[PDB]
DNA sequence: AGCGCTG
DNA sequence: CATCCAGCGCTCGG
DNA sequence: CGCTGGATG
DNA sequence: ATCCAGCGCTCG
């Protein structure tokens, strides 16, 4: 069972990786993410926030374009809040914790890093049985950076598009139903990728110059 | 009830009645299971040092909620440093197994703050929560900017006479030519077709 | 054997890192490093480089300023110079008999795979002069304190916070001590133990 | 020799031999077991496609050079296609077994114009050479003690005006810590020098 | 912004 | 036939 | 933008 | 028991 990390999480997150790796025996690759901390399946992107990120109000803004962001690439968005290492509530944080309930997005509380990994793993589990997990193992890395170039869509559903498109024609000439499968994304996201690449580009649309 | 919490009696007189006093009113009821209920579907399952310490008791009032059709529970639970222990446990049962919120506090005096503002939620419309409530040109000439030998100058004249992805994949390398040399041609067909 | 790995090198090392795990049993670790590619002992660091890049003369007097810094603190530099992914030069002739000339140590490797395969062997000598790293959270702003002290090396910073019980017996250790300790050298040592016993004189600063 | 190679007869009139006349003069000689010397101290041994191919032969004359004292072996071979395969096992044995430099070539050619090179870098003084040819520490020192938490900017000179080493300040009690900083932030420092 | 490649 | 710039893609570092 | 210590009640 | 001013800290 795999599980993709942000190269970010390296600066804060050290025992969170080395954890999953040898207590929890997940396949941890930490990669270049842009805008998630955790990819847990397909589906579920985890972001990982200190109490003090989350009091700290400068923050609070800028974690709901976090989540919205998130929201146009996954469909299960978990936040845990994690214990800072060696806490007064405020309404701002209190007020964060309500909002995300009211959006379905899923909190969990950790004592510390190792806790962290304990529940990346657990949630990993569900994952796994809602058939959903990555699957993964390279000289596909222009057609990587081409998929990654498709708007909405996750790190993983382009490295889905690598592994299973034998060519970026393929892809290209896939039907909606086969994007949806081999890229492993909904029919809603399938449908958005397919308008993409069959959407007619127009010179005029753009400023003049 | 309008303005209002429907609560269990066990909470007469105690720190979180007090501080929720002025606030939001309280009116008392006896035979509740819940601890709370802001509307008629959403309640709360305060869950205290001494239900946390004992064992599993707690459980069972949390899996009728669950169970219950027209109603939702929120789980409240007191993580103390005496406490903080057990509540992996808990969680693991209450959010991952049951499906149910969670919502830590050191003591009553937080709970009350977080009810207050679970009910300003609850009345809050749909719409203003933020979490719930373009042409493609961009992003097309940048995609396309992907294939090697194609930059900013290269990209609109292929996306002029290829108006998709899907019709740029096809073009052969006689059609790319004329737009494109044969070089930067090879390029863009080798792309689309290596296996 | 562990290695420690530049956060950097997932952006184009992702085959030389699953590799290092996988193939060869290795403790890989992606780490935060500022400035070197691969920390293969306390002793040597690796640097990797593209082809294009040890062409690109561009990144000539770039990539002999990185050795520099590296060489105050390490003993022994590796340079792999790996085939780009799927022609020669004077400037690129030129820094290779330049870094023969200071006996930076040269190895090419055709792919990631290669690349993963030297790493290794170059940790197996390593770990045959009792040089290797040895590691297995409440250290965290012990360990920031340590990596401020100048020309030391990440895993000489890590050696620090994981021997010392306290940054205080740290200060107060011998010479002999934090080149033990520390896994420095006796010249290392003496520079780490001369900044810690430096006299501040706040007349030598400018005033504004 | 000034300004010269001496090298093995068997290169006379070869594209490598051909590529360096006017660059560089060549001493041609018999019974030398390695290509070139570029120094009386440094010689050449180029390993060929052929060579490269047939498995372990070109080991043997190595493993004499390195062996020699007053002298020192840099392996030129050429890597092809074809060789490539070959090249790893070559480059274990003659850069991480025995020591030695290793250059791979494509060809005859670029072993001409790498070779005009390593005699350019022989000739020229060692300072010249950028990877071989002191500071006040109160700037980093400030740095340092702004690690300790409760310490910036502004109290990083005070703390190193009355403890004027990291020693002195790390052996400060929370008592002289309290005339500069106050009460608070002495004992976040003291803590932080003595936390187990 | 400078550098190598293509018509 | 062999070149010479000029425009472009690319890399790099502000 | 919160915390500490200190001047003002 | 209380405003605020200076500082450390975080973030852009
Ligand atoms: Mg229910
Ligand atoms: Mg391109
Ligand atoms: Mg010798
Ligand atoms: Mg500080």
């Amino acid at each position: 069972t795999c599980i993709l990390v942000g190269g970010h999480e390296i600066t804060s997150g050290l025992e969170v990786i080395s954890s999953l790796r040898a207590i929890h025996g997940l396949q941890v690759e930490v990669c270049p993410l842009n805008g998630c901390d955790y990819i847990v399946s397909n589906r579920m992107v985890v972001e990982r926030r200190s109490q003090s990120e989350m009091l700290n109000s400068v923050n609070k803004n800028k974690f709901i374009e976090q989540i919205q962001h998130l929201q146009s690439m996954f469909e299960r968005i978990c936040v845990i809040v994690e214990k800072d290492r060696e806490f007064r509530r405020t309404k701002s944080y209190d007020s964060l914790l309500t909002t995300l309930i009211g959006a379905g997005i899923r909190i969990l509380f950790s004592s510390c890093q190792e806790e962290t990994a304990d529940l990346l793993k657990e949630l990993s589990l569900v994952e796994q049985r809602k058939n959903v997990g990555i699957h993964v193992p390279s000289n596909k890395s222009e057609a990587l950076q081409f998929y990654l170039s498709i708007p909405n869509i996750s790190y993983i559903t382009a490295l889905n598009m690598c592994h299973q498109f034998s060519s970026v024609k393929r892809m290209a000439n896939s039907s909606l139903q086969e994007i949806s499968m081999y890229a492993q994304v909904t029919h809603q996201k399938a449908e958005e990728i397919y308008r993409y690449i069959h959407y007619v580009f127009d010179i005029q649309m753009l400023p003049n110059d | 009830p309008l303005g209002h919490i429907v609560a269990n009696e066990k909470w007469r007189g105690s720190q979180l009645a007090q501080e929720m006093q002025g606030k939001i009113k309280l009116i008392f009821e006896d035979g509740l299971t819940p601890d709370f209920y802001l509307s008629n579907r959403c309640c709360i399952l305060y869950v205290t040092e001494a239900d946390l310490v004992a064992g599993n008791g707690y459980r069972k009032r949390l899996v009728r909620v669950r169970n219950s059709n027209n109603l939702k529970g929120i789980v409240v639970v007191e993580k103390t440093r005496m406490s903080e222990q057990y509540f992996p446990a808990l969680q693991k049962f209450t959010v991952l197994d049951l499906g149910m919120v969670l919502l830590p506090v050191a003591s009553q005096m937080e709970a009350s703050c977080l009810v207050i503002q679970l009910v300003q939620e609850q009345t809050k419309e749909p719409s203003k929560n933020p979490l719930l409530g373009l042409l493609s040109e961009p992003s097309l000439l940048r995609t396309v900017q992907q294939i090697p030998g194609v930059g900013k100058v290269k990209a609109p004249l292929l996306l002029q006479k290829f108006p998709s992805i899907q019709q740029l994949s096809n073009a052969s390398i006689g059609e790319l030519e004329q737009v494109v040399g044969q070089a930067v041609a090879q390029q863009i067909h080798a792309f689309f077709t290596q296996p």
